[PDB]
């Protein structure tokens, strides 16, 4: 049987109850006060090594690279006709995604027990991107079958690129790092919306028995957000199912006069002019002047 | 401090509420159509008045897997029936799409790679049929609003997708006001309780 | 000035490996569902059981040069083979493409401009494995996994396309790095060499 | 030198032709370069004193940067749609003309996109992606046209040209 709604109800019950047992938890531990080692660890355990320390690059460099390791692996996935049974023990597959994934998990309970606010905390957008992508690869793994979900929301863990680049710094200057963090919301957006594309074609409208369904591949359906976006619209390819049409007259509006319709870049696009220099890289052996005062 | 994430939750509470609500209108307005068409169907009583093949071939598809596309024949069957709600003879069809995806017979064999499996399962199934001629009546499903000359074996949906479909975008609306309602005790009776310590 | 120029050097370089790394993945993305797919078929051992045509005939599209579009007809052969890793009866195309442009035949003819050209081709292919009958046991393709109804006579893709495209990106990534290494010594060894002078 | 651009273009036009004349079989390569020597053609109009004043210099550059890169990228895709995807064993090509291509891709930076003439092979998709995300914003989104498109204006006049016979006057200082 296709049981899809196992896998999506695992990452559900976790989002919303979670939340549930936060808001119960604070809510009761007021009305307390109506009817009348564990906190220490917490500081350094995990948070001497997860960001900004000397050497903390583990907890949010690897994550990154890791985050990129998934979601290639969401590329391979994407590539088959979803019927495959060698690619799926000893070879690389779900084995090699479990590892990803469980790495993932206790990097979240790390930031879970070292967040200063639980509930703030919970939904906060890495935590969803989080919730959505970890509890169905162990429903893969206790059913034995792969299942292609929502697993490309990984891509938005490209959108924080920009700090691995000034921790490694790569990136020096603050216009710059505008720039990049800018660039990745946009790659990681069209990936993101490429893959509902993705899910919402290849599984037809219910009203119609999911009759309806287009084949489209992933890479189809990341050219047709390009095309769109664009405003080219060679309608080679295009969205056929009616869940499709809503979505890309939601893309439309959103990616036009939302999205776009950004002033920074026609400020930032200047940016490497409007700042004039660092510092002087004094060679050894070569004498040096310094003039100043009146320049013109 | 708590109040400068706790608005976060009102923001999701009031998101959900109203994708609960606008998912109810989206699915409302595309299912009604054909829920209220496979609903008109009514169901009655019949049975087989002859069984017979009117000679004509028609063409089918098969996947040999792999977008394989071979073609193969198969001979048309035609079952008539008496009808129990309209008293006037009517053609039997297995289901919607059978009759959609070819009105002039009354079964579609499921398409093989040689004419004579094709052959072989039409004579299989009218063979059965030839039993039922008459003997053990059955219930049928007849659409006289629209579609007067045919009958049917089964409805076009199963009622589990379509009630499945509805009951979560309103599970969703529930869970949003429920959000939106304990953040208003975690706001409101939290400071009630903390400002007396 | 050297340096003045020399850092071009040093972007060459490095838009050499990152083409090189970048080329290596959309490479990667796009031959690996096909060569896994071709891989997939399984080399097996295989006898013809029997020959004969099924007396059907298709048609074939001849070009006369230069958008030519012509069309002739063709009899339907049908070849069967023993397999040994099934040990179940399936059926002999040529190749993936053949099967492709028509699953339900065995062999498809070079289309010429004459109908007795064509049927001469077929009598000619099918009298030769009328001889390979039983006789000779022979390698044949097969792919229980997804395909298990058929046989062919080889692979969908020549190995050295696929290696050769592999390489030549990989190639170049490591002329990129090899580039900046050079740049690397004709930038800090020169200095070291020249500030003696 | 080596590495500046009108040697790359010439690595990439003249070996191949010796190579053709040996083999004795003509060659539709990479030829589509010599192209992008049209980019200094604002050199031969000053220096044949046809252009006089910066600012059409100016413009001349641009224009011609433009229609060079057009005919440019318009020979990749036409190279590129002509032999087909290597993983699907090149079957897939499609057989556009040059001028099909130089079509499809003035329709495509116009954003206008009929669908009349459009890319077929995976190459080619991802060529237009990348020709589509670098015409669009990186080479158009220019903000020179903006300010020389007044060029013609914000220089007023050159010298008198002094005919004879005719008697001539200066007048200067406070003038309203
Ligand atoms: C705010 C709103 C969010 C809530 C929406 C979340 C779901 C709302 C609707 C949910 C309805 C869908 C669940 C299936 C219906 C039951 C049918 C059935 O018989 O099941 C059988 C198997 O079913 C299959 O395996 C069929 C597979 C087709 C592709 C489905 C993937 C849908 C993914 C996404 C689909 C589109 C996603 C749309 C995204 C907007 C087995 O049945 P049984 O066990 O014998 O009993
Ligand atoms: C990088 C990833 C590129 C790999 C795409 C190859 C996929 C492929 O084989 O063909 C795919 C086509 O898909 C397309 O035609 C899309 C063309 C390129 C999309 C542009 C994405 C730019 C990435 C932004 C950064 C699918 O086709 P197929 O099913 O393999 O072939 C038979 C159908
Ligand atoms: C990374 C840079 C170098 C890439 C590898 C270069 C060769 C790698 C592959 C090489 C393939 C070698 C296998 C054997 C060839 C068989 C020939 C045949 O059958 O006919 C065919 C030969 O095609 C042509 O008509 C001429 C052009 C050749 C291929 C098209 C250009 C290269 C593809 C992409 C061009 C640039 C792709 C840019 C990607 C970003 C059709 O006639
Ligand atoms: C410079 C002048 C070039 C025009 C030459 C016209 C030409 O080549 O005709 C040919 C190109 O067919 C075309 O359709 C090419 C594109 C049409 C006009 C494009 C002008 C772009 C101007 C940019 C400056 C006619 O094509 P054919 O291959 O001879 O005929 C076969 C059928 N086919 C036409 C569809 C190809």
């Amino acid at each position: 049987q296709r049981m899809w709604w196992a896998f999506l109800a695992s990452s559900m019950v976790t989002f919303f109850g979670g939340l549930f047992i936060i808001l119960l938890w604070r809510t009761l531990k007021y009305l307390w006060t109506v009817c009348c080692w564990m906190t220490s660890v917490k500081d350094w355990a995990g948070v001497m090594i997860s960001a900004q320390t000397l050497t903390g690059r583990v907890l949010v460099v690897l994550v990154f690279a890791l985050s990129i390791g998934a979601l290639v692996i969401y590329f391979i996935d994407s590539s088959n006709p979803i019927e495959s049974c060698q690619n799926f023990y000893k070879d690389f597959t779900l084995q090699i995604d479990m590892a990803f994934n469980v790495f993932f998990l206790l990097y979240f309970g790390l930031r879970f027990i070292a967040a200063n606010d639980k509930l703030w905390f919970w939904l906060e957008v890495n935590s969803v991107v989080d919730f959505f992508t970890v509890p169905p690869v162990f429903v893969s793994v206790y059913l034995n079958r792969s299942w292609l979900g929502l697993r490309f929301l990984r891509a938005l863990r490209l959108i924080q690129f920009s700090e691995i680049l000034q921790f490694l710094n790569i990136l020096k200057t603050s216009n710059s790092i505008k720039l990049v963090n800018l660039l990745s919301i946009f790659i990681s957006t069209w990936l993101t919306a490429a893959g509902f594309i993705h899910l919402v074609e290849n599984s037809g409208d219910p009203w119609e028995n999911f009759q309806n369904n287009q084949a489209l591949t992933y890479w189809e359906c990341v050219y047709l957000l390009m095309v769109t976006m664009s405003t080219v619209g060679y309608g080679d390819v295009y969205a056929k199912t009616t869940l499709g049409r809503l979505f890309m007259v939601f893309f439309i509006l959103g990616g036009l006069a939302m999205f776009a319709s950004y002033v920074p870049e026609i400020i930032e696009l200047i940016g490497n002019r409007k700042k004039y220099g660092g510092s002087y890289s004094a060679v050894s052996g070569r004498k040096h002047i310094v003039v100043c005062g009146h320049i013109t | 401090a708590l109040k400068a994430g706790e608005d976060k939750s009102i923001r999701l509470g009031l998101f959900l509420i109203i994708s609960g609500v606008v998912s109810l209108f989206i699915f409302g307005f595309c299912w009604l159509s054909p829920a209220l068409q496979d609903l008109q169907a009514t169901e009655a009583n019949c049975t087989v008045l002859s069984v017979q093949q009117i000679g004509e071939v028609f063409e089918c598809t098969f996947t040999c897997g792999a977008d394989c596309r071979g073609t193969s024949q198969y001979p048309c069957v035609q079952v008539y029936v008496n009808n129990s709600e309209s008293n006037s003879r009517a053609l039997l069809h297995s289901d919607e799409h059978q009759l959609l995806t070819n009105p002039k017979c009354s079964y579609i064999p499921p398409c093989k790679r040689e004419n004579q499996k094709n052959l072989e399962s039409v004579m299989n199934w009218q063979q059965y049929w030839k039993d039922e001629i008459g003997s053990q009546p059955f219930t049928c499903y007849f659409n006289q609003h629209q579609r007067p000359d045919d009958v049917l074996l089964h409805r076009t949906h199963d009622e589990i997708v379509l009630l499945h479909c509805f009951l979560w975008p309103l599970v969703t609306f529930v869970v949003g006001v429920l959000i939106v309602v304990l953040t208003i005790c975690a706001k409101s009776l939290a400071v009630k309780a903390e400002a007396m310590k």
